[PDB]
């Protein structure tokens, strides 16, 4: 209930309208995840008078997974969460090519709400 | 035209492969939540895979969520079937399923896990309860005795004089050595679909604290002094039930909460209530079986070799090198190597000529291990000085 | 008194983590293991006649090996991977002398040996010799065993 | 690694404003530096207090992070065909005063997986540059360069404001543990905000009844 | 080896028809086609690299795969016919492997082939009972096998978001 | 010694206030420094008195104790699996200005049995830091670091007042 | 066990980009290919008994060749162009040993070899010897092949 | 290259005014330098602002 208070309330990203309930509203922790789908599905220039706002992932669509690409995707995600969504940190973003039916890059972006492992010596030479 | 390359959105799970650590791998043996095979153990990776396989609501489902939110790395789940209902009958078909000889063909032919755990015996609290508790432990304590390197994770019932009569029950010394009970059942923060909280067994929180303090600190350290993450409180404190302090039964581990720090695991001491035999202290049983797992990995590398004296000394040189590195990593006691470990393969040291002709190669290891700091005995001296 | 040890019979066992089987490879010319303690001399003010040596740091030598160009073993395939920088795996090496019967009289038992140098022999038109290649390892620790220490 | 073995060169992007709105030219430099170096430095001044109770030193200013980096260009080996003056006509241009505005160009150095100070890029402007040509030709096309770059930190104001709101954004939302108390809940709320949140204001802002009202799992909101 | 797409077309006003007004050609029943579109913040872009093979597993789609492996055909057959009217003895087979192995290793280290080790980037197998036979040698043949491992485009970016509660 | 032979690394703890009330992050650094150095210095000024009876020099201020210390990180040897950027994302963070308050982090260096100036810890803030990466990879994950820390004395006011009452407590 | 490889039969193949035909030239005295990995020793604070070797950078040796003063080949005409600085072309070199029949048992396969030094033999009035000239190349990479690695 | 192989020395031309209107003498120097060096340098000063929102120079 307090997460709905501290994190703001706003509309759902696919605008669903009904005569019974006026506007469907996403609130709280679901509102932060709703804004992160907005950011990476937008593209800079597509919002009038807001040209800074966008994820920019269309830069990487014919770019050969060669691991110069996967560092560029990591930095574009990390920067755009800084500029346009400081309500949610970043934990890690893991990018893998799809093993079945390749040429799909799958990125799992893990956020926050906002020791050297000594045991491995007993399993090495 | 045909294809539209662009940016999509989906919630599939990429996953990760192989966390190793077979000795501290838990194995959850609850009933399948209401397309995994009815018996084969299933590798559960992150918490997303635990929900995509087993849902979010159940009894095994909350124990997996309380495993990975306490810092668990990887878990395996052994399903058993879509159980009946009327939970006094699921919980005597659970024990009857664990007494089958088909449990041994799955635990012995497994070699991926090392912590046996059935979290659904906590439902016996609702429910002869005493009869069901004793053949709930003793079935688990024999599946680990039989298996080469498995450790049971057990628990006591909440009511005293039902947990007193369980510790004052007969268990053989061989079996006690390998298994532990943590008493106070945990009140989590998960909703029960209503205002009331979900009360889980402490054992998925324990098995995550065991394999993360073995991944971070080494398996020789201790499983205790670990803050439990997503627990409100233990359901009963020791200041209101002075039973289980009776020194007449198996050793038990207390989960408490403190003032400046949260819910802590406050014990590491096995079911052996013996003062001199060093097969108490969980991390001693888990260190020396972590040395069993690697020294028998390089032993069977030299397996179908000749029984000549070169292959005996090829095996000492590899074992001496490895044991010396673990002593210098802090795993063994001793300020010199002569009091840390010892190796003694040979023809009239361990073997004999009758042992050689039957194809045996016998190697002896002695070890010196570290002791916990369970008690701090402060003293004060005045030292007058004019 | 017991007879001293001669230096023309020796086995070498390697154990990498890439390679699942421990392998045993015959060499020609194992060089020799040194172990220096690296003292330093201090000069005191009023003392002119004695010396003062202060112990610091144990330095280990290097394992230089020689064998002929023969068929590809699991060790020359492993130096090829490390010197192409495809792996940086190192091995636990066991070297031991043998007496008249078969018995190991001394054992040297190196730890975390890293392949660092390959050196090929000369190709000469009038030579009459086997092509010998020289292998060289740097290890971290050394621990000698056996009855003839 | 993990996919393939092609190199990733470093790329020197340039702008004109502090932010990324107006892009200038952008070069990638062959023959990676072999060694980077970024030096931090913080200046302290000692308190010469007369009271002599304590020894301490104030914080004055933190000097900007400076990056040192050395490059090399060469065009006579037969893979190298672009003349190095076309590659140095960009370093000499981007590390100097622009003709449009009369200022440096707000460079941004980047490498494939290298993470600079805490970000994936290194912003800033060029303090220093020195090219020293060592070989030549008969007509003296140069064809050997040995560049010696040196930059400063100078990040944009939108990135620096975003990193500030990620640490203590003036609300805390502190969970309570089992066996808790408001002097402890103010120390755990005074660490989220770093502002000494003075426990009587916690019980007034959250409408506590009797200073022990929280029940082991409910949240308390702490602003300032 | 890169891709022919994501290229801004210089001196074009617009494509004459967009895909938002003609949902035909999205029918998955014929040869693969490439779409030329225009965007908002960036101009007229080539937006596809995928050949007429509408086959999901055969890697003879993706224009740059057909153009890379024929750029390797053009150079490896340049140094093959350098060793052409040589003897069919085993020295000239290994003179040809050593030149092809050197060249293919440099293109792997230039970023043209997939694989983090050389064993999974390419392979060469000339020989007498590896590729040839003694009947092939007497007819004057010299058969060399190359295996390759190539790079895949990033045609689809499948973003996911995870909340990771943490108290 | 006297019990066992495991190493004790050094640990760099950080706070936000002068005292220990608000903990920041805290790292332990592998590959011990081989050599520490703490330099003391006291500034004196000579009395140029006209009377010429005596030669003397006043005490002005004692410069804070500064500690010099050099580290090394490496992740390509097969025991070393954590990438050194996760270990340097803490030194670069803790030896810089914090985003919360706009100040350094009041570090505290400690070693297992080493006793710093007269205490078991070395408080203070970071004057200097320089990382110089020397090796790389094909995609240039760095995997060699060579850090060159330098700190000052700056102890808390409760510890400095407690050491004063232990010498002449006015009885 | 199979017989080791002797060192007096060897072919060398060169491939320049100036020259359209690959040519094969007989030498007397190919020197020998080294490959060092260049580790460095680090000293830790509390550790006095083990060593720590850190891998850096693979260093390749040099290809030193010797043959007599004979008729002008496509390789001595090519060193003449590079040492007069008229070209800076380099070649892919393939060196291989031969067994009793004809078969290549090991192959060394150098890449981007650059001619860097010519050295003429001595002219002496009482000498009784062939005038030998010494050639020397610096290459970028090296990749050994064959069955006798 | 591309035509011939004669050297091109460096020439030091001199004027008197800022522009090229008044030529002074002009020499060409034999024995080319082997190495030139041109050093750039830009001076920055750090903003010691009291507001502590940002670090800049």
């Amino acid at each position: 209930d307090i997460l709905k208070a501290t994190l703001g309330q706003c509309w759902a990203f696919p605008p669903r309208f009904s005569p019974d309930t006026g506007v469907s509203l996403t609130a709280g922790v679901e509102a932060v995840m709703q804004s992160l789908r907005v950011l990476f599905m937008t593209e800079p220039g597509e919002r009038i008078m807001r040209e800074s706002y966008g994820g920019g992932m269309h830069d990487f669509i014919f770019e050969n997974i060669t691991d110069e690409l996967l560092a560029n995707i990591h930095n574009r995600i990390e920067e755009s969460i800084l500029r346009h969504e400081p309500r949610a940190l970043l934990k890690d973003v893991i990018i893998q090519p799809d093993k079945q039916e390749a040429s799909r890059l799958r990125a799992q972006i893990t956020v926050y709400l906002a020791n050297i492992h000594d045991g491995q010596t007993l399993r090495l030479l | 035209t045909m294809v539209l390359p662009g940016v999509s959105y989906n919630e599939t799970l990429l996953t990760q492969a192989s966390n190793d650590d077979p000795v501290t791998m838990p194995l959850f043996i609850g009933y399948t939540p209401p397309p995994v095979t009815v018996m084969q153990p299933v590798s559960v990776g992150s918490l997303t895979q635990a929900n995509s396989l087993f849902g979010q609501r159940g009894t095994l489902a909350y124990s997996l969520r309380h495993f990975f939110e306490n810092g668990g790395l990887q878990c395996y789940v052994l399903p058993l079937g879509p159980g009946k209902g009327e939970p006094a009958a699921r919980l005597q078909e659970l024990i009857a399923a664990l007494q089958t000889p088909q449990m041994l063909e799955t635990l012995l032919a497994d070699d991926k896990t090392g912590l046996v755990l059935v979290p659904e015996l906590s439902e016996l609290n609702e429910v002869d309860a005493d009869a069901l508790w004793y053949q709930g432990w003793q079935v688990l304590l024999t599946l680990c005795r039989q298996a080469p390197q498995r450790f049971a994770l057990l628990e006591l019932p909440e009511d005293p004089a039902s947990a007193v009569t369980l510790t004052q029950q007969s268990f053989s010394a061989d079996q006690c050595q390998r298994g532990a009970a943590w008493w106070p059942r945990l009140e989590t923060s998960y909703q029960d679909e209503s205002s009331a909280p979900v009360v889980l067994s402490p054992l998925p929180a324990v098995a995550a604290a065991i394999q993360r303090s073995a991944h971070d600190n080494g398996v020789w350290k201790a499983p205790a002094n670990i803050a439990l993450a997503k627990t409100r409180r233990p359901t009963q404190s020791i200041l209101t039930s002075q039973a289980l302090l009776d020194n007449q039964g198996v050793s038990c581990n207390l989960i408490r909460s403190f003032v400046g720090k949260g819910v802590r695991l406050w014990g590491c001491r096995t079911l052996l209530n013996e003062e001199n035999t060093a097969w108490r202290y969980i991390q001693i049983r888990l260190l020396v079986s972590s040395v069993e797992h690697y020294l028998s990995k390089l032993a069977r590398a030299y397996l179908f070799e000749p029984n000549t004296a070169p292959t005996w000394m090829k095996l000492k040189g590899q074992v001496w090198t490895w044991l010396r590195q673990q002593w210098l990593a802090g795993a063994f006691f001793g300020t010199v190597e002569d009091e840390a470990f010892s190796l003694s393969i040979g023809l009239d040291e361990t073997m004999t000529e009758d042992d050689i002709r039957h194809g045996k190669m016998i190697l002896q290891v002695r070890l010196a291990l570290l002791a916990p700091a369970e008690f701090i005995a402060i003293s004060l001296t005045l030292d007058l000085r004019d | 008194m017991s007879t001293p040890a001669v230096s023309h019979r020796f086995l070498v066992n390697f154990l990498f983590n890439n390679i699942p089987n421990p392998f045993d490879i015959a060499f020609q010319r194992i060089s020799g293991l040194s172990r220096t303690l690296e003292v330093s001399q201090h000069r005191e003010g009023g003392e002119n006649v004695r010396n003062l040596w202060l112990a610091e740091q144990v330095n280990h030598g290097s394992l230089v090996l020689e064998r002929g160009v023969m068929n590809a073993s699991p060790l020359t395939l492993q130096f090829d991977r490390v010197l192409r920088r495809e792996s940086t795996q190192w091995a636990n090496v066991v070297i031991m002398l043998l007496n008249e019967l078969s018995l190991p009289v001394t054992t040297w038992t190196l730890s975390h040996a890293l392949p660092v140098r390959w050196q090929m022999g000369d190709l000469d038109a009038g030579s009459n010799q086997v092509l010998i290649n020289t292998l060289e390892l740097r290890y971290q620790d050394m621990r000698m065993l056996g009855v003839k220490l | 690694s993990l996919l393939e073995r092609g190199l990733s060169k470093l790329t020197l992007n340039a702008w004109k404003d502090r932010e990324g709105k107006i892009p200038a030219g952008s070069m990638s430099a062959m023959y990676n530096p072999e060694t980077i170096q970024l030096d931090y430095q913080t200046r302290f001044d000692t308190e010469d207090t007369i009271n002599t109770a304590s020894q301490s030193n104030r914080y004055v200013i933190s000097e900007p992070v400076g990056l040192n980096l050395t490059l090399l260009f060469d065009s006579q080996m037969p893979g190298n065909t672009t003349p190095i003056e076309t590659q140095l006509a960009m370093l000499k241009s981007l590390c100097a005063v622009d003709a449009a505005t009369g200022s440096p160009y707000f460079l941004r150095i980047t490498w494939g997986k290298m993470r600079w100070e805490n970000k994936g890029w290194f912003a800033g402007r060029a303090r220093d540059l020195s090219v020293t040509y060592t070989l030549f030709d008969r007509d003296a096309t140069p064809l050997r360069a040995t560049v010696q770059l040196s930059l400063v930190a100078d990040e944009s104001f939108v990135i620096q404001q975003s990193l500030k709101t990620q640490s203590a954004p003036d609300r805390a939302l502190v969970s309570v543990p089992d066996l808790a108390s408001l002097p402890l809940l103010a120390l755990s709320a005074g660490g989220v905000l770093a502002s000494s949140v003075d426990y009587l204001s916690l019980a007034w802002d959250n409408d506590l009844d009797n200073l022990d009202d929280f029940q082991t799992g409910d949240f308390l909101r702490a602003t300032k």
